[PDB]
DNA sequence: CTTTCCAACGAAGGCCTCAAAGCGGTCCAAA
DNA sequence: TTTGGACCGCTTTGAGGCCTTCGTTGGAAACG
């Protein structure tokens, strides 16, 4: 079942946010920080291990996606390249977003991070350095991530998804 | 000075 | 950029007697 | 004699002073007035030689010395690497089952330093010293055997028996009227968990989790497969084998080491690295009673 | 509240740049001198 | 220790404690073993602001990079904060920004979470090298940009103050 | 002057450009300076990587100085001896500067110090006439004794000693490089190590291929003579997790590789190297000597 | 056909480190 | 001002890592 970002029609002043990966201890920690604190509008968050997604006739709109990326193990990596093959093209125009963790640990990062990159570059997509361990680094993430998506959910007039996109992108 | 203002500005 | 120049020149000229 | 003060002095030496008092409330072969005569707060040099003292002043022999030993590695059991042997094909009796292995261990060679200490459970307790046909057997190198009355299993510390294995196999087998005698490939140091598996006696509603159904029977099944209770304390596993590429067969041989296994296994599915349903290799441990493996298609 | 911060900030910062300026001042003239003197002696 | 102990007709380095002295002896001066005590000893900064000598810039890069690496490293505070800090103080004189400080910001900051030691990170960005518009955006201001997008506005006027100080020092 | 062309180079250096193919070492007999008593002391040795920054104003003349001055240091830290050698022959080079030992004996070794440096040209383009680089630094003996050392360098020669790490990506690249190397006597079986990451201590995987197997696998996986691909690696890794999820249905992949020995060598994350196939170990000391010079980079 | 040694290497005793706690000195609360 | 109490200091020392030695079948080599 391949996603799409215009299936149906979001809440009254409602947000969401997916995120895809193999950790399902450090998703339920960056929820947790995720929901910390509240902004206006209320915020609904999905947790998954890999695509598609599992099929829900009462599944809302989901207005950003994010993948999470461990450098300490290939097989996050297979799982993210495997799950980027049921979302069509309309995500990759500014609703999703690659978040690296343990980058800082070089010692620890077993694939090279020069690879995941070149991934981002490839799909021209917003590249996230941070480490979700600590706590700081996981509590300004969260509000990063916050932020992002009050951007890309359209509550701010002004700017959309692929307006972002073009103040995110790399040079190379 | 004016810099640490504004760090104790984000402790807020 | 005066003080430069001149500790260059000083410094050349002493290796110069040597 | 020296030789027996010098291996109870090596017996203390490797004994706590935390607890030497207790070593003298299971040794027993001291007078607790010679125990009064000697406090435990002054030095480890005075305190050896007040025992040794103590134990010139009455005869000091190797019965006693190899009764302090044992009591010793009752207390810790943790030192030794342990392997189970397994007897097969009624009636009972300490006192000659004690003279036929004595006897059996005597016609060995010449001799052997054998000796029994009975323990709660049934536990037989058996230290031997072995030693040659010239030469008086060696204290520095012992092996310890653990019985069960009436029971099909028995446990030994391997450290030099493997100069001769058969002899205690024999011993064992014609001592217990037991006519079988095999050693199953099943080796570890935490005894008890050996002695458990031997005898089989052992919120933020706006979160929406999807693939919750995957979480739940993977979780079910891992605590189907493993169970509430405390998994036995299991430290080292080992497989050699032997399989066909199928991607001339291809010999593989891995070894597992944690210093508590059948725990970080039981976390493997929960944390997502292994698939819901674990192998048989890795789910019949306590089952099948294996350590080492040997499988081919 | 930033506008008093950096105030006081930049009269701290002059405040070390005249003492900085100070020093290199005699630095110069000691400099000078020793060039002067090393002339004239060779 | 963070900064080395320092070990010593030139003139010693350690009969160096005045003013009066310096400037008497400024031309038979001797370079240290190591450096590092130069930078909370005004006296050497004095010697070290014209020397313009190419083995002690090695020297000092090699130095002060692998110190900036194992404090970063350790870190994961507050003594790496005031090492910071006088490396500041120290970048304030001498009127030109160091080299391992850069490199050190070039390797941290796509790693930078924006809050670990902002206060010194954004001091240092004032005091960048004159260089073309072509190779810093790619490998500096796109972070830069990553960052002011999504972070607080009190960092927005952070780092609009770092920009203009960085324009100024241009 | 230097400097300037310096930042360039090392602004060019990002993480943009594809890791280029490496040659595989060929069997090489000891060079004729490499003097076998010493290369053997050295190896069938353990080793504790470090990277260091070029020396400033080093000598190879005034060795027994440097002994002297090593000695003094430790005496006044605190029956030993210092001793300073020099070793010809494991230089990549002739612009790799000559290498050199110092060994710790008490008047019986205990503390060995090896500094070289192979095939290391990137940090000698970039330096001056005054410095020697050496940036590759073995220890072998006691923590205190390699700290002092350290101690009385830092305060010499103004450099330090970083702990050099092998992540997972590079020991996997230097696994396939050595089970590339042909080997005429195959006396150590290939052994892989993993960690599981949680913070209790969990099981450590470790996988052993007999190396006729292993040797038939890589000749299978491999494709350009003579040459390793990052695809070859890909392959190697993607052949070794797949047989081991047929095997077990675990996914090795989500685990950190951690120690890596074959035949020849052995590799650990840490920083520990064992050696002990002479004819391919200059080839060793240079790729390791590049991961030196991209801890300086 | 027999005997002894090198090898494969396994293993455990011993060296070496440090994290633990009791004893000792010193400062500060109380008489 | 004097005395007791609690702090930090110091030494003692218990446990784990680790190197090396002992033991060694099993094969190879010499042979009554």
């Amino acid at each position: 079942s391949v996603l799409r970002p215009l299936d149906k029609l979001p809440g009254l002043n409602t947000a969401t946010i997916l995120l895809v990966g193999t950790e399902d201890a450090l998703l339920q920690q960056l929820a947790d920080s995720m929901l910390k604190e509240d902004c206006a509008s209320e915020l609904k968050v999905h947790l998954a291990k890999s695509l598609p997604l599992p099929s829900s006739v009462n599944r809302p709109r989901i207005d950003l996606i994010v993948f999470v990326v461990n450098l300490h193990s290939k097989y996050s990596l297979q799982n993210t390249e495997e799950s980027l093959r049921h979302v069509d093209a309309s995500f990759f125009l500014g609703k999703v977003c690659f978040l690296a963790t343990g980058a800082g640990r070089e010692s620890h990062c077993s694939i090279h991070r020069h690879t995941v990159v070149k991934l981002a570059h490839t799909y021209q997509s917003p590249l996230l350095y941070c480490d979700l361990e600590v706590e700081g680094f996981r509590a300004t993430m969260a509000q990063r991530l916050v932020r992002v998506l009050q951007i890309c959910a359209g509550h701010v007039p002004g700017v959309s998804a692929l307006n972002l996109l073009s103040l995110l992108r790399s040079s190379e | 000075g004016v810099l640490a203002h504004l760090e104790r500005l984000e402790t807020q | 950029q005066a003080s430069e120049s001149k500790l260059l020149e000083i410094q050349t000229e002493k290796n110069k007697q040597k | 004699d020296e030789t027996v003060a010098e291996f109870i002095k090596r017996t203390i030496l490797k004994i706590p002073m935390n607890e030497l008092t207790t070593i003298l409330k299971a040794w027993d072969f001291l007078s607790e007035n010679q125990l009064q005569t000697v406090n435990f707060r002054q030095r480890k040099e005075s305190v050896v030689q007040h025992l040794i003292h103590l134990c010139e002043e009455k005869r000091a022999s190797i019965s006693d010395a190899a009764l302090l030993d044992i009591i010793y590695m009752q207390f810790h059991q943790h030192q030794k690497v342990w392997e189970v042997f397994q007897m097969s094909k009624d009636l009972f009796d300490m006192k000659q089952f004690k003279n036929s292995f004595k006897k059996i261990l005597q016609r060995a060679l010449k001799n052997v330093t054998v000796s029994f200490r009975e323990t709660e459970e049934n536990a037989v307790w058996i230290r031997i010293a072995w030693g040659t046909q010239y030469t008086k057997p060696n204290q520095y190198k012992p092996t310890y055997v653990v019985y069960y009355s009436q029971t099909p299993y028995a446990f030994t510390s391997s450290s030099m028996l493997r100069r001769n294995t058969p002899l205690l196999g024999q011993a064992l087998t014609i001592a217990s009227k037991h006519h079988q005698i095999v050693k199953m490939d099943l080796r570890s140091r935490y005894l008890d968990s050996l002695k458990a598996i031997v005898f089989k006696q052992y919120m933020d509603s706006r979160i929406i989790h999807e693939n919750i159904v995957e979480k739940e029977r993977v979780q079910r099944i891992t605590q189907e497969t493993f169970g509430d209770y405390p998994q036995p304390q299991l430290e080292f596993a080992q497989y050699k084998l032997e399989t066909k590429f199928k991607s001339e067969p291809l010999r593989c041989l891995i070894k597992f080491s944690s210093p508590h296994l059948l725990e970080a296994l039981k976390s493997l599915a929960p944390a997502g690295i292994a698939d819901a349903p674990l192998s048989p290799l890795l789910t019949c441990i306590p089952n099948k009673r294996m350590n080492y493996f040997k499988i081919r298609d | 509240s930033t506008k008093e911060s950096k105030n006081e900030k930049l009269k701290e910062d002059l405040e070390r740049e005249q003492r900085w300026l100070d020093e290199q001042q005699q630095i110069m003239e000691s400099l000078n001198v020793l060039h002067s003197e090393l002339k004239n002696k060779v | 220790s963070v900064i080395p102990v320092l070990n010593s007709g030139s003139f010693p380095l350690e009969q160096l404690q005045s003013f009066p002295q310096l400037l008497q002896n400024i031309h038979c001066l001797e370079l240290p073993s190591q450096m590092g005590s130069v930078l909370n000893n005004s006296l050497l900064l004095h010697y070290i602001n014209c020397v313009r000598d190419e083995p002690v810039l090695l020297r000092f890069y090699y130095w002060l990079s692998q110190t900036l690496q194992e404090e970063c490293i350790w870190y994961k505070g507050k003594e790496f904060t005031n090492f910071l800090d006088t490396i500041i103080r120290a970048e304030c004189f001498l009127q030109e920004g160091f080299y391992s400080c850069e490199a050190f910001l070039y390797k941290s900051l796509p790693l930078w979470d924006g809050l670990c030691c902002r206060s010194q990170f954004l001091q240092l960005v004032s005091w960048i090298p004159f260089s073309s518009f072509s190779e810093v955006k790619p490998l500096l201001f796109d972070h830069l940009a990553q960052l002011f997008f999504t972070s607080t506005i009190y960092f927005k006027c952070s780092v609009l103050q770092s920009l203009k100080e960085l324009l100024q020092n241009w | 002057p230097l400097q300037k062309r310096l930042e360039s180079v090392r602004k060019q250096s990002s993480f943009i450009l594809t890791p280029p193919r490496r040659k595989i070492p060929q069997c090489s007999q000891l060079q004729e300076d490499v003097d076998p008593q010493k290369v053997a002391f050295l190896l069938h040795k353990q080793w504790t990587l470090y990277s260091l920054t070029p020396l400033y104003k080093f000598s190879y003349s005034n060795l027994k100085e440097y002994s002297r001055l090593l000695n003094a240091f430790i005496v006044a830290e605190k029956n030993i001896k210092v001793i300073f050698s020099t070793l010809l022959g494991m230089k990549g080079t002739q612009r790799d500067p000559e290498a050199f030992l110092v060994q710790i004996v008490s008047k019986k070794v205990l503390w060995t110090g090896w500094f070289c440096c192979v095939f290391g040209d990137s940090l000698l383009e970039t330096v001056s006439e005054d410095f020697t680089c050496l940036p590759l630094f073995l220890a072998n003996g006691a923590e205190s004794n390699t700290a002092i050392i350290g101690t009385w360098f830092q305060k010499t020669f103004d450099c330090y000693f970083s702990p050099l790490a092998i992540n997972a990506f590079n020991l996997s690249w230097m696994a396939a490089m050595w089970t590339a190397c042909k080997m005429d006597h195959y006396v150590a079986t290939t052994e892989f190590l993993w960690s599981v990451p949680c913070s209790p201590q969990s099981l450590d995987i470790s996988f052993a291929i007999h190396p006729e197997d292993a040797k038939a696998l890589w000749d299978s996986v491999h494709k350009t003579p003579g040459e390793v691909t990052q695809e070859e690696v890909d392959l190697f890794m993607d052949c070794l997790y797949s047989h081991f999820h047929r095997h077990f249905k675990i996914h090795l992949s989500a685990t950190r590789l951690v120690r890596v020995s074959t035949s020849v060598a052995s590799a650990h994350t840490d920083g520990k190297i064992k050696i002990l196939c002479h004819k391919y170990l200059i080839g060793v000391l240079a790729y390791l000597t590049e991961l030196a010079i991209f801890q300086i980079e």
